[PDB]
């Protein structure tokens, strides 16, 4: 199973 | 009381401050954040045995059972025949032996299992030969995994992994499916592709059974220094529906390709994408989508680039759309489109700007004209101010020159002509003075104010024929309330309408004691001198009316309290001897959860006739206009059921347009959504009368494993005719 | 009677002089919010001036939604209606932030045989409700002027 998140810069 | 609190009420909070020094106490047992309590211990020297109704408490984990073991350098730990707890968070389960290593991180269980639920609330649970919790990766890690839903397994897997956190993670996404007249019953399964913390995609098999293949839809999501877009590729190899309705073809794929993109960049460069495009015309009445929809006449297909500073921007672009009607099958592009603007404030009392832009004009067919349009518009005004009124005086030149070609073809079949080199040039004068006056009120309540806001505008521009321009780019004009006072009647470029008018208008202002706008009315007409022409004035009205008082609207906003809000507008046209349309909605609205709103909406038969396409005054489906009720509600019933329900109504049909229920029960350790729609989804051109889609869609969560927490607002959403929030 | 003409500005006095701050400053709302407070006699400075003693209005969200608002009996789009939210906030120095907003809600028939006309009236009527939320913004202010002499009350 996986899980969705928003996006952002790395770090 | 609220969700959130029915569920924290059987999550243990720490009793204990948050942190080395050690304590022992013993009849001659309870020892110290980690705290051990047991009726029996044996200390040797590091380590401890542990007997008799072992308790072990944590700032993560209560552990309980027959026996506990540990190496106290290490803080390495086995219980035996335990049950175990999460403190701060909602999970709990049971395990032959359950072992705390890798100084805390890795929480094993022999035998395990696992759930969200509650104490004795046991709807579901994970079952594994071994299961392995890692505090660092928010992960559950099952072996010889069994999903159970009461005592019985819905599932197996040799692995399994759950994750138990807000971290992201790859894998499959929990599955849905729907019921829908067009494509019987339908399943998806999305696996999520974790890529970098900046880009992800997701893969979903979207099988149809009337259809016999599966569609695979492909999302990718990115963020980037040019900004944010999405792109989703949706592909179906074959369709055994499609193959039927168009035997004679090649190959029977459907296809979406969309991107959406949007970005500024160095605060100067400006980025856009909105681009759709799709095998066939009837995609979107076959196949409900995220960006689409049956409701939509043609795909967009949009690029810009554009660099912008505070005095200065330049823009290149493309337009460019594909339309889905048999109808007609022309369509005009911008191919590229360049925009300038340039301002200069201050040039002694003047303030000054300057409009231009470059467009080439392409058709999807071979027949019709093609032209280049350069136009350059420098603008000077005036303004003057005090406090009670202002007044601002404009002058322009609409300077245009158009190069055409492929004339040949059209000039046959008209008897008006298209010329191969025009030039328009036109000086525009405008004038436009305010005042505002104040009032105190001693009627309605102490302190409230009330404030009347005369406006009256003139504007002139001179006649020039422009039938010699074919219309590339110039839709009618609106005219609302604020739309009185345009210096356009037309969108583009292509026509200008002699003007000869004074806009007047008035609205007035309810201000309360804390000079909060309560209220807004505003009535207003346009008052034409000379008949406004272009010199191809074929459109077609129900009065011979040229001057006078033609063109009425009006609009209203009432805050009748921080929950209610009325909004209203109407335009009337007295070349259509009618009202031309008009709307109205009422809302109360206490929450996201608890709304309902009122809407109405009105365009007269005349008004179709008169600025739409001339076959919708002779097709049955546009003939008759628009008088559509709606009502949209949401609300919650106990602290565990959402209820949202839309219906929308034609008037004149005597005919349902849309109608939604979405019904989502929002437990502690689950939810489940049920959601319905009854949509308008085409016509039936052999009988003549409307076709409806059916579709139920049924969604099913895990919870407590997340932050993700009664479904009210995406619900609202789901249907053709979405909601809007009024107040 | 009792009507007179207004007597104060439209923004307070102790807003003559402030500070726009937003982070996309080229923008189409930055360029409205610009025009409306200079057309109101405001004098902005920059972000970074030593000028502490003045006000801040900060711009943030803004988003546009294009919807279906009206469908013909065959269930293709009739009308879109197009609602925009401006969200801002203002810092008076040394007290209280005060958050306001603009909503404003505008309609349009669609034309699938005239769509890059209807696409070129669309980008008409985003710029003129620019200018609706700016004026929106503007009438907000002495409201803030209000809440502060309420909270030093």
């Amino acid at each position: 199973c996986g899980l969705k998140g928003p996006l952002y810069f790395p770090p | 009381a609220d969700l959130a609190s029915q569920c924290m009420l059987g999550v243990p909070s720490y009793d204990r401050p948050l942190v080395l020094p050690v304590t022992i106490n013993a009849d001659h047992v309870d020892i110290m954040n980690s705290r051990l309590q047991a009726d029996e211990v044996q200390l040797h020297q590091r380590t401890v045995d542990a007997l008799g109704n072992v308790h072990y408490d944590d700032n993560q984990v209560i552990l309980k059972g027959p026996k506990g073991w540990a190496n106290l350098n290490t803080k390495d730990t086995n219980v035996w025949e335990g049950d175990y707890q999460m403190v701060g968070r909602q999970g709990r389960g049971k395990a032959d032996l359950m072992k705390q290593r890798g100084e805390n991180r890795y929480t094993i269980l022999d035998n395990g299992s696992f759930t969200s639920c509650l104490p004795g609330s046991d709807t579901w649970s994970v079952v594994g030969s071994e299961i392995i919790h890692d505090r660092e990766e928010q992960v559950a890690e099952i072996w010889n995994a069994r999903f159970k839903v009461g005592p019985v397994p819905i599932f197996y897997s040799p692995y399994l992994q759950l994750p138990v956190g807000d971290k992201r993670r790859s894998g499959f996404l929990i599955p849905n499916a729907k019921y829908t007249t067009t494509n019987y019953f339908e399943f998806y399964l999305p696996y999520y592709w974790n890529i970098a913390p900046n880009m992800d995609a997701t893969i979903t098999p979207h099988y149809m059974h009337r259809r016999g293949n599966i569609m695979w839809e492909n999302e990718f999501r990115y963020l980037s220094q040019a900004g944010a877009g999405l792109m989703e590729l949706d592909y179906l190899p074959s369709d055994k529906v499609y193959e039927d309705e168009h035997p004679n073809d090649d190959s029977s794929r459907r296809w979406l390709f969309y991107w959406n993109h949007s970005g500024v960049m160095d605060q100067v460069w400006r980025f856009n994408v909105d681009y759709t495009k799709v095998s066939d015309p009837s995609y979107f009445n076959d196949f409900d989508n995220k960006y689409g929809s049956s409701t939509d006449g043609y795909a967009t297909q949009k690029f810009s680039v554009g660099y912008a500073v505070q005095n200065f921007n330049a823009t290149v672009s493309t337009k460019q759309f594909q339309v889905f009607s048999e109808q007609n099958t022309s369509s005009y592009s911008a191919e590229p489109q360049l925009d300038v603007n340039y301002y200069q404030n201050d040039v002694g009392p003047f303030d000054t700007r300057i409009y231009g832009q470059a467009v080439h004009f392409v058709n999807t067919r071979d027949d019709m004209p093609e032209a280049t349009r350069v136009h350059l518009e420098p603008t000077i005004n005036l303004p003057l101010s005090n406090n009670w009124g202002s007044i601002n005086t404009e002058a322009k030149l609409l300077a245009t020159h158009y190069q055409q070609t492929n004339l040949d073809w059209y000039n046959s079949r008209n008897t008006t002509k298209l010329d191969e080199s025009v030039n328009r040039v036109m000086p525009q004068f405008k004038v436009d003075g305010k005042m505002v006056f104040e009032r105190d009120m001693e009627m309605l309540a102490p302190g409230y104010t009330q404030t009347l806001e005369p406006r009256a505008q003139y504007l002139y521009v001179p006649y020039r024929d422009q039938s010699d321009i074919y219309n590339y780019d110039s839709s009618l004009l609106q005219s609302d309330y604020s739309g009185l006072f345009r210096d356009r009647t037309y969108g583009g470029l292509d026509r200008i309408a002699s003007a000869n008018q004074v806009t007047t208008g008035v609205t007035s202002r309810i201000y309360d004691d804390a000079a909060v706008e309560r209220f807004n009315i505003s009535v207003g007409q346009i008052y034409y001198f000379t008949e406004s022409r272009t010199g191809d004035d074929n459109i077609t009205w129900e009065n011979d009316d040229k001057t006078g008082s033609l063109v009425w609207a009006g609009d209203t906003y009432w805050r009748i309290s921080e929950r209610w809000g009325l909004r209203g507008g109407i335009q009337y046209d007295t070349r259509l001897d009618n009202v031309a349309t008009s709307n109205s909605s009422i809302e109360y609205r206490r929450d996201e959860d608890r709304l309902v709103q009122l809407n109405y909406r009105y365009a007269s038969p005349e008004y179709i006739q008169a600025t739409l396409p001339k076959y919708y005054s002779t097709a049955e489906q546009y003939k008759n206009g628009i008088s559509q009720v709606g009502a949209v509600a949401s609300w919650p019933i106990a602290d565990r059921w959402s209820i949202v329900g839309a219906y929308y109504y034609d008037t004149n049909a005597n005919k349902q347009a849309d109608s939604m229920l979405g019904v989502q029960y929002s437990s502690c350790c689950y939810a489940i959504r049920v959601g319905y729609e009854r949509k308008l989804n085409g016509w039936d051109n052999d009988k003549q009368h409307a076709v409806y889609d059916n579709a139920i869609g049924f969604n099913i969560e895990l919870r407590g494993l997340s932050s993700n927490y009664l479904g009210t607002q995406e619900m609202l959403r789901s249907n053709i005719l979405p909601y809007q929030n009024t107040l | 009677c009792g009507w007179h003409l207004r007597d104060t500005t439209q923004v307070p006095s102790t807003m003559k002089v402030m500070i726009l701050d937003s982070g996309d400053p080229n923008g189409p709302l930055s360029r409205a919010v610009r025009n409306q407070l200079r057309l109101n006699g405001v004098e902005l400075l920059d972000k970074e001036t030593t000028r502490k003693d003045v006000p801040s209005l900060r711009l943030g969200k803004v988003s546009i939604a294009k919807d279906t608002a009206s469908v013909f009996r065959n269930g293709q789009t009739a009308e879109y209606q197009m609602i925009m939210t401006v969200n801002a906030t203002v810092l008076i120095p040394g007290r209280d932030i005060y958050p306001i907003s603009a909503k404003v809600f505008r309609s349009f028939f669609d034309n699938p045989q005239m769509a890059l006309a209807k696409d070129n009236e669309q980008d008409m009527i985003v710029k003129e409700m620019y200018d609706r939320a700016a004026e929106q913004l503007i009438r907000k202010l002495p409201s803030i002027r209000a809440a502060d002499i309420r909270s030093d009350e």
